[PDB]
């Protein structure tokens, strides 16, 4: 099925006539156009006061990498590089080794911010949860290196924003 | 971000329509944000016998 | 029901286009070498370069065929076949709603016979070949490059070309202009070793020898 | 209701139309062959939309 | 002595170019259509003196919104270089920042600072509406902190 | 194989079984494919490795706590199909996907193994045996597998020249070339020597010895010692193992001069060890008493 | 429910053996698909998008190539627009409704 | 096999042609491209690169890569003349913030490991 | 991102030429370096303003080379979603439509 | 069979010209070509 | 979080910072690995 | 634990620390080498010994499905502590 | 060398040169060209500033993420000389001003700010110094400019023993306050040379020549200890130069002649100025002292570079200048100068 858009051709009875030579003559559907804008005009404006107000959120949101740790304070990266070999833009650099205690670490765990694109796929990869990515947006860096983070950079997002973190996966984790 | 039944009048007026049926706007009509949580069902291939991947 | 994964299977319009296809065969035997339908309902036509014109004007013009609107038009390099370049047109009708696509082959000189005059949506899609395979066509009413930056080199989709291109460009003050430079990588591209080494698909076996 | 609020807007406004009524016709012969597609087939008036067909 | 005087002066100069600084838009992918959201009614980029709208000639920052490829590079050198100062260029997106996802192209140059200086960088695939007016805020504090007549006083 | 796991009950794990600083032995993750028991008894010949108990508490290992140190031990870890075997010195230091693989040849015996060295980010992690039929099956001996970090210790980067104390301080490379030009410069004939070692490549030596011989020095020596007198090295057939490895997988009898093949080349002596099971080889030796 | 194409859930992730492999493998080499060409269009907003996709039979694709709604109708820009104003032609580029992230690739 | 089909030539003598008055259209056109760019190049040392680019592929002996180079340098020329390309494509021939790259063995020895 | 090198007689224009390449990034040329499941968002960032429907078309190519279908929740979410697309990017289209013919307030 | 204006054409193909590969990358460069050794682990 | 205490452990900072870049307390990039291949310490006794 | 370097930089839990000379420290000066206090190498080993007494133990670090996949290793040799290689929480049987 | 200092890469952004700069007083003329060609061949130079890092922004894009790193540092501080040299391999001196400021005055921007670089420099350990004076340098020159870089040149090789100081004559380039000088000098009237300025000889040089000569003589061996000078192939008598450079600019040329004590006078007018005088009674004493010739000097064509003749590339400089009328003239148009050859 399908429905003619503009096919309503003007009737040419003189009352026809004079109504669209009126509208023509005496401006009407401008004036339409300018009163509808008058009514937009005493209405209630939308606008969120930043930074004092944000804007509304979701468990799900995708933001600043972090490395999670476990209740004990272990760090929950085993360090299986499933996050690198996923990672679309190859932002992630993993290089492991077998740790003092033995626990497989990584020595180095980098993510090139400027190279990530945000898309979460690192922590749907993860089968520890490790890697995930944080609510916060609030990073917008002076110097191309603050973007660069390194593993003590990550380790540190993950020990400040932490309840956060644990808050939305316990609301999300039913989910994924 | 409700308004005095003077404006109130004016603005539907110029508008030409009710428009306090429905606002722009979103008050309290929104969905809670703290939903209890759901139990996802599964799919066809859940059962444990005849699920031979074969077929 | 017992398939409720495997995506359904339609042979009626697998029948029917074979049905066209043996059409299509007989109708201009000068030119096609072999067609043949996918198990999705896709059918494929291979044609000799000669007929880029001819085939495709057939099948713009024919009543039974009736195919006037050039869904794409693409180039897949494969260097192991002897012409290494393979061009694909893809046509839809509107009459008799369906997809169709021919496919002809050329290496990197010998020209291939542009068909601009039977679908004049293809010039674009033509100098993108010739931008970005090589693929020269002739008496293509303007073959400029199209996609690519100015003053370029080689055809970046053939699959010899590095993924990293040869030369980036950036600020020089020295000469207080932009300036192209040969590449050097901050980190080079790791080439991950997938497609594990156990056959995947029984059915499509390549034969020994 | 802001959908209709913005077709009034525009729909049957004078410097609207006069700006964009009749500019560019794109005939539907013409149209299919420049392997157009979307609303430029719908706007010249071919009865084809993938959603349906 | 002179800092009580000159310091008051360029306190009033920085503030006055803090709160009219005017974006020249730029841009070049969905980082584009993101800034178009941080304008419209919600975030409302043009309460803050921000314009949005700005010509070349009259602008003070350049926001570079999208991956920028090679073709691009001599226009965008041109529309800074002619850039009255002050000019501050922030960058906005993985894409602009360096690389992107497209790092490893052969037409993308891998950052916007290997063509243009910049001053703030912004990350995020797209950076969300409220991430970018941050980074604008964020700069904001940064002509907070000039101090031009000072130095020159102190020269 | 499936898409879903029906088991409902607990699995079973078994207690891991060292059996060196070589292979990593995770024995739970076994299959009991009883690959590494038919290697240990026929391939190395070291019967040491086996099965202990029945039923699904059956565990293979070696029982006593013993060390399974032969020549042959590190390619158990190649065809344990499981990461039941692993490399201890490789332990987790790249996931396999990543590393760029590039074909070679070991140096650290004579066999001259075919082998693939497995690098990620400019850097070797291990080395791999490659298929050849004719020098090494598949397999290298533990001696060529686990000597990559020989490359990342003690090495030389800079060139160095003794000091007015007589010490050697790094320095670029002009000094250092035109020292040697002109210490080469002013002595000819046989008062310039040049001894190569023992990894030394051929290309180098053709060099070494053509540059030697630009000033007639003649004394291009070796560490090895080869009898000279007679025909010396001027016959292929003096000095070769003439009938190839492979033609030893048909002979009869096989004599060996006072040599320790399980240590000296132990791809040879894996071949040996073939033939004496398959073509019932009579090997004798005369010489040291070395089992 | 087929594994194989689709990432399993994170609970039977973390107690089965089946899903953890085959997450394991999907994250790691991903589903191989069989060899074969296709040609698949839907009616996007802007117009009709199609991809054809040519996979070579791996865990890898071997051609994607772009058929974007905008490239086509910029190739007939010019006979679009032939006389109309400069006004006009910016009037054309409208309800041409052309990004320049899909014709450009 | 060795039978082949032509772009435009038949034979070197009249691809010869062809670059023939494609170096004459290069000639009529640096002076006028180094006013109109406000190129820093000076007319001599615009000549010279457009013969030592065209002594650059003097090993071809092909015909149809003689129509090949011939038609990607009319493509060139048409970049050029109606100033599609700019002005620091047109330097990009010239090798300014290139450094210069030794030669002799010796030089390549104390660089680096690179054939 | 655009070029019109226009030849004109003053107002009605004789010949236009665009000049798309002005945003070009390899895609084309990166799909084939990653999996099939990396190559997913080049189609979200392709064309940015029907994101879901980019991702529709994507998705079903993939899995209708796998003789595979999703199922009847997972189809009803692709069009509820893509739908809501249609709308985001018909909204683009004529609001930014107006905004070069002057209107701003839509 | 075939008519095109065909012609002999002896020497081999030479489009390393038309291939853009800079002059050090097309002269210095040395390629293998190989069946690759399957992973000894596998 | 009055009325949501959020669950308190160890390695929680107890002190939120603000982006610190900017400030000489902003974040520098380095390599977080070891030593790669390892350089040959010359003898000490003299050359004799 | 974190300690000082020799220069007085902080170590990492890797080990690193850049050395006397080591040119690359000038990224630091007016800056500071972010360096995590929270050790996961120590912060694992004060952990008590869990003293379950059976055979074989399962293990999925605690939360369910929040935790890592679950294990079983085995409470069986005498002379030392089973662990899980994931989280590390050190298992032995209550000395039988 | 250190184990992070091998050279490595192929000279592009990242490659690791081996070089650790500081280039002091970048932040201007030299100091950009020089952090360019450091920056170019990639090296971690710790260019240092005293004015707010707005004026330093043209820095970041001459360089490979993770270089020029930026270092606040003061004048009177030999901690902060201390802080930006303490990690580097060689430290590079431009610091130096055109103008008396009110509160710098001449010698110590020359002797005590080189003399404290060079002495905080050797303490801390840095292989090679390389500092920048005027080849005119006397230590009795009319010109207080000229004897304070002489006492500056003898402070430094005195502290520093193996400094590698360099003597440029007059340097052109884009923003030369040389070229643009005398270009310039039509704003104020006709240009009134000293005496019609037909005694005065002038031996420029191209800022990329000295630029390239500063960073051979970073990778030159025998640099240290040595006094490089460097001039132009050519030299012109100061009247013809300046015809040259109006004809470039197509400016109507009007010679006026000037007593030196009236310049003094319009030098003494122009240093009342509270910003950036054009001139100064300084400068006056500058222009009319024509360089010498100092053969004995090493020169610029030994370090490897080739001299660019002030011909070839005075379009760039003078482009600017141009009007409208000449603005799309191309060099040849202008015969080159009548130069004063040996
Ligand atoms: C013609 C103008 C006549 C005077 C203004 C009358 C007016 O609009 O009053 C607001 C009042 C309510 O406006 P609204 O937008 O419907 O309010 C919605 C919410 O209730 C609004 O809720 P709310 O909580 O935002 O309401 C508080 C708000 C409401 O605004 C006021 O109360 C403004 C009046 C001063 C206080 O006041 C403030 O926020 C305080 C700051 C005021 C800023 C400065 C105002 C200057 C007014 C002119 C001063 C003299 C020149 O207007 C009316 O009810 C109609 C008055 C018509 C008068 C016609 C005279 C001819
Ligand atoms: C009514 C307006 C009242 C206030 C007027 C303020 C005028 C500010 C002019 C622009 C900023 C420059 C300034 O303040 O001093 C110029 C001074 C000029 O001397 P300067 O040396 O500081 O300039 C910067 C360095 N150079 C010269 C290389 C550009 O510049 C600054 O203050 C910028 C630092
Ligand atoms: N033609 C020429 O220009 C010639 C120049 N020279 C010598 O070259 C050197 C540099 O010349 P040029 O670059 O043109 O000079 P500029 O004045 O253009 O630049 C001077 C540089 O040093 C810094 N600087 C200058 N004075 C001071 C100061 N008092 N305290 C701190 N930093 C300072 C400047 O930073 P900031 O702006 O922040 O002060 C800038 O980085 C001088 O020693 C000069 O005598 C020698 C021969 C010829
Ligand atoms: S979101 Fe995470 S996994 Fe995805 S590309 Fe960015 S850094 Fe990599
Ligand atoms: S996927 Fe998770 S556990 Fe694996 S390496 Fe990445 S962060 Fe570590
Ligand atoms: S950073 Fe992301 S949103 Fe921005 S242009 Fe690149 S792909 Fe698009
Ligand atoms: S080779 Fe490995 S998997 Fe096979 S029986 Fe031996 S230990 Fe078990
Ligand atoms: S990868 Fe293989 S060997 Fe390793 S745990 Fe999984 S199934 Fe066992
Ligand atoms: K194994
Ligand atoms: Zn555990």
């Amino acid at each position: 099925t399908y429905k003619f858009v503009n096919m309503r051709e003007p009737s040419m009875d003189m009352k026809s006539v004079t109504d669209r030579a009126a509208q023509t003559l005496l401006w009407t559907e401008l004036v339409r156009g300018l009163g509808m804008t008058l009514s937009y005009l005493f209405r209630e404006p939308a606008t969120i006061n930043y930074p004092f107000e944000k804007g509304p959120l979701s468990p799900r949101f995708r933001g600043e990498h972090a490395l999670r740790r476990y209740p004990s304070g272990e760090e929950r990266c085993i360090a299986c590089k499933l996050c690198e070999a996923v990672c679309p833009a190859q932002a992630i650099t993993i290089e492991a080794e077998p740790r003092a205690d033995g626990s497989r670490r990584t020595t180095r765990y980098d993510i090139d911010m400027t190279k990530c694109i945000y898309c979460g796929f690192c922590q749907e990869a993860c089968p520890v949860d490790a890697i995930v990515e944080g609510p916060n947006f609030e990073f917008s860096t002076e110097t191309h290196e603050e973007l660069l983070y390194n593993k003590e950079k990550l380790l540190n997002n993950g020990d400040k924003w932490e309840a956060e973190i644990a808050a939305n996966i316990q609301a999300d984790y039913l989910y994924r | 971000a409700s308004a005095t039944r003077v404006i109130q009048l004016l603005r539907n007026w110029a508008s030409g329509r009710d428009l306090q049926a429905k606002l722009q706007l979103r008050y309290q009509e929104i969905s809670k944000r703290t939903q209890p949580p759901p139990k996802l069902p599964v799919g066809p291939s859940h059962k444990l016998s005849n699920n031979y991947y074969c077929t | 029901d017992t398939r409720p994964t495997i995506r359904p299977r339609n042979d009626v319009v697998h029948k029917q286009l074979s049905a066209f296809g043996q059409y299509v065969a007989e109708i201009l035997p000068k030119y096609v070498q072999q067609v043949q339908v996918s198990c999705f309902n896709e059918l494929e036509i291979f044609i000799h370069p000669d007929g880029v014109i001819p085939v495709l004007t057939f099948l713009r013009d024919h009543t039974n065929a009736q195919f006037k609107s050039l869904a794409d038009l693409t180039a897949v390099d494969v260097p192991t076949r002897q012409n290494r370049f393979e061009i694909v047109y893809n046509l839809l009708s509107l009459r008799f709603n369906s997809q169709i696509r021919v496919k002809t082959y050329t290496d990197e000189l010998t020209p291939i016979e542009s068909s601009v005059t039977v679908y004049k949506a293809a010039n674009w899609y033509e100098r993108e070949i010739w931008d970005m395979f090589g693929v020269f066509f002739a008496n293509h009413p303007d073959l400029r490059r199209i996609l690519t930056g100015y003053g370029f080199e080689g055809h970046p989709f053939r699959k010899d070309f590095p993924l990293s291109g040869y030369v980036e460009l950036r600020y020089d003050d020295e000469v207080k202009r932009v300036v192209a430079e040969p590449v050097e990588l901050a980190q080079e591209f790791r080439k991950f070793d997938l497609n594990s080494p156990w056959e995947a698909f029984p059915a499509y076996r390549q034969p020994p020898e | 209701f802001r959908i209709d609020e913005l077709e009034e807007m525009l729909t049957n406004n004078r410097i609207w139309r006069n700006r964009t009524v009749d500019i560019g016709v794109v005939t539907a012969e013409d149209a299919l062959n420049y392997g157009f597609s979307g609303v430029m087939l719908r706007g010249s008036g071919i009865q084809w939309d993938l959603r349906k067909t | 002595r002179g800092e009580y005087v000159v310091a008051k002066l360029d306190d009033l100069v920085n503030w006055a170019r803090r709160s009219s600084l005017w974006p020249m838009t730029f841009g070049l992918a969905c980082c584009a259509v993101e800034m178009m959201h941080m304008a419209a009614p919600r975030y409302d980029m043009d309460r803050f003196g921000v314009v949005f709208r700005a010509s070349p000639r009259q602008s003070d920052v350049m926001i570079v919104a999208g991956t920028l490829t090679n073709k691009m590079a001599p226009a965008l050198r041109k529309v800074y270089d002619q850039m009255p100062e002050p000019r501050y260029v922030v960058s906005m997106g993985s894409c602009a920042n360096g690389g992107g996802y497209y790092h490893y192209s052969y037409s993308v140059v891998r950052g916007c600072d290997r063509i243009v200086p910049v001053d703030i960088y912004v990350p995020g695939c797209p950076p969300t509406a409220e991430a970018l007016l941050y980074g604008i805020l964020q700069l904001q504090r940064k002509i907070k902190r000039e101090k031009r007549l000072r130095i020159w006083y102190r020269r | 194989g499936s898409d879903r796991s029906r088991f409902l009950e607990g699995k079973r794990a078994v207690e891991d079984k060292n059996i060196g600083p070589l292979v990593k032995t995770i024995m739970t993750r076994c299959i009991q494919c009883t690959r590494c028991i038919r290697f240990a008894s026929e391939i190395a010949g070291v019967d040491d490795l086996g099965t202990t108990g029945r039923g699904n508490d059956m565990q293979v290992g070696t029982y006593i706590e013993k060390m399974f140190m032969s020549e042959l031990s590190g390619n158990i870890i190649d065809i344990c199909p499981v990461g039941a075997l692993t490399s201890k010195p490789y332990a987790f230091t790249a996931r396999p996907w990543e590393t760029r693989k590039t074909e070679s040849i070991d140096v650290m015996d004579a066999v001259g193994s075919n082998i693939v060295v497995s690098t990620r980010t400019g850097e070797v992690m291990r080395i791999l045996p490659r298929m050849h039929e004719d020098i090494n099956e598949e397999w290298i001996s533990d001696k060529t597998r686990f000597a990559y970090d020989g490359l990342k210790r003690q090495r030389l980067t800079q060139p160095m020249i003794r000091n007015e104390k007589g010490l050697l301080t790094y320095t670029t490379w002009e000094d250092a070339l035109s020292r040697v030009a002109g210490m080469l410069q002013s002595f000819q004939g046989n008062d310039v020597a040049a001894i190569a070692g023992g990894l030394v490549d051929a290309e180098a030596l053709v060099a070494l010895k053509d540059l030697l011989n630009r000033v007639d020095s003649d004394s291009l020596c070796t560490e090895e010692v080869f009898p000279t007198a007679g025909a010396g090295t001027d016959l292929r057939s003096n000095y070769l193992l003439n009938t190839t490895i492979a033609g030893v997988e048909e002979a009869d009898v096989i004599l060996l001069v006072g040599t320790n093949p399980r240590f000296e080349a132990p791809l040879f002596n894996a071949r040996i060890r073939k033939s004496w099971l398959h073509n019932d080889l009579k090997v004798a030796l005369i010489g040291s008493p070395v089992d | 429910d087929d594994a194989k194409v689709s990432p399993p859930k994170r609970a039977e992730m973390k107690t089965s053996m089946e899903s953890l492999i085959h997450h394991f493998k999907l994250y790691t080499e991903g589903y191989q698909v069989p060899p074969g060409a296709t040609y698949t269009a839907i009616e996007a907003p802007k117009g009709e998008f199609g991809v054809y996709l040519v996979s070579d039979g791996s865990s890898r694709p071997y051609r994607c190539k772009i058929k974007a709604p905008g490239f086509a109708h910029l190739a007939g820009l010019d006979k679009m627009s032939k006389g109309h104003m400069l006004a006009d032609v910016v009037a054309i580029i409208g309800t041409q409704d052309i990004v320049f992230g899909e014709v450009d690739r | 096999g060795t039978s082949v089909k032509p772009i435009f030539s038949r034979d070197m003598n009249e691809a010869k042609r062809r670059v023939r008055e494609l170096y004459r259209a290069w000639y009529r056109e640096v002076p006028n491209t180094v006013h109109l760019f406000q190129l820093d190049i000076s007319v001599k040392q615009g000549r010279d690169k457009v013969r030592e680019m065209f002594m650059k592929n003097a090993h071809v002996t092909d015909p149809r890569v003689v129509d090949l180079l011939v038609i990607k340098g009319k493509m060139e020329l048409e970049e050029t003349i109606n100033v599609w390309k700019q002005r620091t494509h047109i330097m990009r021939f010239f090798h300014e913030t290139e450094a210069p790259r030794p030669t002799d063995f010796l030089s390549k020895f104390y660089v680096g490991h690179d054939p | 991102v655009l070029r019109l090198v226009m030849e004109l007689s003053g107002e009605m224009v004789r010949k236009c030429d665009p000049h798309i390449g002005l945003l070009h990034r390899g895609t084309e040329k990166l799909i084939e370096y990653k999996t099939y499941l990396q190559a997913l968002p080049y189609f979200d960032r392709l064309d940015y303003v029907s994101m879901m429907c980019n991702e529709q078309a994507y998705s079903l190519a993939v899995e209708k080379l796998l003789n595979i279908q999703p199922p009847p929740r997972a189809q009803w979410i692709r069009v509820l979603f893509g739908e809501i697309t249609r709308l985001l990017n018909h909204i683009m289209a004529v609001t930014t439509h107006a905004l070069d013919i002057g209107a701003m307030t839509p | 069979t075939q008519d095109t204006q065909l012609i002999a054409v002896d020497e081999k193909l030479d489009i390393t010209t038309l291939t853009g590969v800079p002059e050090e990358h097309i002269k210095t460069r040395k390629v293998r070509i190989f069946v690759p050794a399957r992973n000894n682990m596998q | 979080p009055t009325t949501k205490p959020p669950t308190a452990r160890k390695y929680i900072w107890t002190n939120h910072k603000f982006n610190v870049s900017g400030t000489p307390q902003q974040y520098v990039p380095y390599s977080t690995t070891r030593k790669k291949i390892q350089e040959w310490v010359p003898p000490s006794t003299p050359y004799k | 634990g974190v300690r000082t370097s020799p220069t007085g930089e902080k170590v990492t839990h890797t080990g690193q620390a850049y050395d006397d000379g080591d040119y690359r420290r000038v990224r630091f000066s007016d800056r500071q080498k972010e360096v995590n206090e929270n050790f996961a190498i120590d912060l694992i080993a004060e952990q008590p010994v869990s003293e379950v007494g059976s055979r074989v133990i399962s293990c999925d670090g605690g939360g369910g499905a929040l935790g890592h996949p679950r294990v079983y290793i085995n409470l069986d040799k005498e002379t030392k502590t089973g662990t899980c290689g994931y989280c590390g929480l050190q298992f032995r049987q209550p000395h039988h | 060398l250190h184990h992070a200092l091998i050279p490595h890469g192929k000279g592009g952004r990242s490659s690791v040169s081996g070089i650790v700069a500081t280039v002091f007083g970048a932040t201007g003329f030299l100091g950009r060209y020089v952090v360019n060609h450091l920056g170019r061949m990639g090296s971690q130079v710790i260019v240092p500033y005293r004015c707010e890092p707005y004026d330093t922004m043209h820095l970041r894009p001459m360089g490979d993420l993770g270089q020029i790193i930026f270092m606040e540092w003061n004048g009177k501080d030999k901690d902060s000389i201390r802080k930006v040299v303490e990690h580097s391999n060689v430290v590079i001196n431009l610091v130096g001003r055109e103008w008396e400021t009110k509160n710098f005055d001449f010698e110590d921007v020359f002797v005590k700010i080189p003399h404290a670089i060079a002495q905080v420099s050797k303490e801390a350990g840095v292989e090679k110094l390389i500092h920048i004076s005027h080849l005119n340098a006397d230590i009795k020159s009319p010109s207080r400019y000229l004897r304070s870089k002489a006492v500056g040149e003898k402070e430094v090789r005195a502290a520093f023993p193996e400094a590698t100081i360099i003597k440029p004559s007059d340097i052109f380039g884009r923003e030369d306050r040389f070229l643009n000088y005398f270009a310039s000098m039509r704003w104020f009237g006709g240009v009134p040379l000293i005496s019609l300025g037909k005694e005065t000889v002038k031996q420029p040089v191209y800022i990329v020549d000295v630029s390239k000569g500063i960073i051979n003589a970073i990778k030159d061996p025998d640099a240290k200890g040595k006094t490089f000078a460097f001039v132009g192939p050519n030299r012109y008598l100061l009247f013809d130069l300046v015809q040259y450079i109006f004809a470039v600019a197509y400016r109507p040329f009007l010679p006026y002649p000037l007593p030196h004590f009236a310049y003094r006078w319009v030098g003494r007018l122009f240093e009342v100025s509270p910003f950036e005088p054009w001139t100064t009674r300084d400068k006056v004493e500058r222009v009319h002292m024509s360089d010498m010739t100092l053969p004995h000097l090493p020169g610029l064509e030994d370090l490897g570079i080739q001299a660019t003749p002030l011909e070839l590339k005075a379009i760039e400089v003078l482009r600017r200048h141009r009007t409208y009328r000449w603005l799309t003239s191309e060099m040849e148009d202008v015969k080159p100068a009548k130069t004063v050859n040996i």
